[PDB]
């Protein structure tokens, strides 16, 4: 009779899992307006490489 | 002789009251990822 | 009688799984307006490489 | 009598699976307005490479 | 008597599977207005390569 | 009869899992307007490398 | 002699009150991913 | 002599109050992915 | 002789009351990630 | 002879009352991450 969490979010990533007894359980959760190269692996050997990322990423309220 | 280039020229933008992005980028290339 | 979470989201990625007893269970969950090269592997060897990513990523409210 | 999660989303990707006892169970879930080259593999060896991705990715509300 | 999740989505991709005991079960689920070259493999060796992707990806509400 | 947390968020990433008895359970949770190359691994050996990241990241309220 | 180039020229944009993106990019190419 | 190029010219856009995207891109090519 | 370059030129922006981003970037390339 | 460079030139910005970002960056490249 286990369960997770309870709530609300706006904009951002939210994790509300039941993760009891796991090895890194929960997920990869990302927010709006973003740049995000991503990798998930179960292996003997693993390598990630990334370069050259440009953005404005701005907000105006009138 | 081996060239990679970008040329972007004159921005005329008086009395700006909104939002502008003037973005110029150049990326060399003879990259080689290897997995044996 | 296990279960996951409960909630609401706007814009962003949301994970509400039942992940009990797993190895990295939960998913890869992404938000709106984005750039996201992605990889998921179960292997002896694994490699990811990425370059040259440009965006405005902006908001105006009048 | 296990089950997953419960909820609502707008814009973003949402994972609500029953993932109990799995190896990386849950799915790859993506949001609206995006660029996303993607790969899922079960193999002895695996490689991903990507370059040159441009977008505006903007919103105006009047 | 196992089952999956319960919910609603607008715009984005949604995963609600019963994935109990699987190896990466859940699917690849994508949202509206997007560019997404995709690959799923079970093999001894696997390679993906992609370049040159341009879009506006914008919204106006009047 | 264990459960997670309860609450509200705006902008930022929020973790409300039931993580009891886990090895690093909880998820990776990210906020809006950002640059975030990310990696999650269970392996004998693992390496991440990243360079060249530029943004404005600004806000104006009138 | 081997050339890759982009030329983008004069932006005239007085009294801007909405949103503009002026984006120029160049990407060299003789890349070689290998998997043995 | 081997050329790959893009030429985009004069944007005239006074009193802008909506949304515009002026995007120019160039991508070299003699790429070779190999899987043995 | 091997060149990678960016040239961005004259920004004219009097009486600015909104938001502007003037961004120029250059990235060399003959990178080689290896996994044995 | 091997060159990586950025040239950004004249910013004209009198009477500024909003927000401006003038950003120029250069990144050399023949990097080699290895995992044996």
């Amino acid at each position: 009779g286990n369960q997770g969490g309870f709530g609300n979010s706006r904009g951002g990533g939210a994790g509300l899992g039941n993760n009891q007894g796991s090895n890194m359980g929960g997920g990869m959760n990302f927010g709006a307006f973003s740049i995000n190269p991503a990798m998930m692996a179960a292996a003997q050997a693993a390598l990630q490489s990334s370069w050259g990322m440009m953005g404005m990423l701005a907000s105006q309220q009138n | 002789l081996d060239n990679v280039a970008t040329y972007a020229g004159q921005f005329n933008q008086d009395y700006l009251s909104g939002m502008a992005a003037n973005m110029s980028g150049t990326f060399g290339g003879a990259n080689m990822p290897n997995l044996y």
